[PDB]
């Protein structure tokens, strides 16, 4: 099952301000308009990283886990919420066929759109949204985590509400930065002439 | 300036670093470059005066 | 004439250093002063991290 990304998927590539700018960059970033699969259990690769975004009323999805083979074989990234803590660890679990040893790391801390992103180490950036079929808008995911961990990841999985995922990919992006520091619109360069045009220019408005 | 929680160096224009957020107490610092510019001498001609 | 023959500069006065409020420690009372020490047959063996 699939579903359009429209103009999410996009987020801050580095921990710096700018204002009032078209700043373009190359990096990690989903392509505008591509199909997203959708999901409401199963396995998925990681590739070079990761957009995964949830629409929820009863909070279903509580987190996620990473690596080769996600069974025993080696250290394998988890995170996983319950009541008012969320609990972050990288060790040799013996994990199920469907769920629902040697710690590196340990850590202890539709209505809603929670959206995050997924990149190599490792980061984790996001956003959420109140909401009222993955929403026609944009925002830019702010990062919450760096883990300084180094685990080879490949594939991954869905603790458990519609939710989608898909894919970054390495392409060319011009970042509309507001008076506040905040990316409050992007292009896509490789989308449409129009937005080659845009990219070339470095320039949201394209005169005749 | 204001900038976002996360942020720690400022950008202008041509990749100037503008300012920088001070790690411990939370104040967004503005940077001016140190001053520096030419030296003009203004002479009349040394057959008139030195 | 008007003749431009020099660069003025205001050279700096000292160099500060500025980095977050120093944290997170590791606990070295948990190996060069803990309560017990190991054998010379087995070790404790810690990975600091
Ligand atoms: C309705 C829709 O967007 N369908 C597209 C399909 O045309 C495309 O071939 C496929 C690529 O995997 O992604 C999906
Ligand atoms: C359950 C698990 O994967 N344990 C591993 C072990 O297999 C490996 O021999 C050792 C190497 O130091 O690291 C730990
Ligand atoms: C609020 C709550 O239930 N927190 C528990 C915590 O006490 C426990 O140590 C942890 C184990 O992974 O799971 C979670
Ligand atoms: C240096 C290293 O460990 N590379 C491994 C590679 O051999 C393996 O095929 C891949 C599986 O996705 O994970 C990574
Ligand atoms: C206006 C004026 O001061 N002119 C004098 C000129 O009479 C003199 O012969 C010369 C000597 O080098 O210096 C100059
Ligand atoms: C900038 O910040 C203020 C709050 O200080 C906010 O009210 C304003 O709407 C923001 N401007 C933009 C363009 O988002
Ligand atoms: C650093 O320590 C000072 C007290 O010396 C405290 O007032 C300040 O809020 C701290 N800042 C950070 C970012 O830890």
């Amino acid at each position: 099952a699939y579903t359009n990304s429209f103009t999410r998927g996009v987020y801050y590539p580095d921990k710096v301000f700018r204002s009032s700018v078209l700043h373009s960059t190359q990096d990690l970033f989903l392509p505008f308009f591509s199909n997203v699969t959708w999901f409401h259990n199963p396995v998925l690769p990681f590739n070079d990283g990761v957009y995964f975004a949830s629409t929820e009323k009863s909070n279903i999805i509580r987190g996620w886990i990473f690596g080769t083979t996600l069974d025993s074989k080696t250290q394998s990234l988890l995170i996983v919420n319950n009541a008012t803590n969320v609990v972050i660890k990288v060790c040799e679990f013996q994990f199920c066929n469907d769920p629902f040893n040697n710690c590196t790391f340990e850590y202890v801390s539709f209505k809603n759109l929670r959206e995050f992103v997924f990149k190599n180490y490792f980061k984790i950036y996001s956003k959420h949204t109140p909401i009222n079929d993955l929403p026609q808008g944009f925002s830019a995911l702010e990062p919450l985590v760096d883990l300084p961990i180094g685990i080879n990841i490949t594939r991954f999985q869905t603790l458990l509400a519609a939710y989608y995922v898909g894919y970054l990919q390495p392409r060319t992006f011009l970042l509309k930065y507001n008076e506040n520091g905040t990316i409050t619109d992007a292009v896509d360069c490789a989308l449409d002439p129009l937005s080659e045009t845009k990219c070339t220019l470095k320039s949201f408005t394209v005169e005749k | 300036k204001k900038f976002l929680p996360f942020q720690q160096f400022g950008r202008d224009i041509a990749d100037t670093t503008d300012a920088v957020r001070d790690p411990q107490t939370l104040e967004i610092l503005d940077i001016t470059p140190c001053s520096f510019g030419g030296v003009s001498v203004i002479t009349p001609g040394t057959n008139t005066s030195n | 004439g008007i003749y431009q023959t020099s660069n003025f500069r205001v050279q700096p006065t000292e160099s500060i250093v500025r980095f977050p409020n120093i944290t997170n420690l590791c606990p070295f009372g948990e190996v060069f002063n803990a309560t017990r020490f190991a054998s010379v047959y087995a070790w404790n063996r810690k990975r600091i991290s």
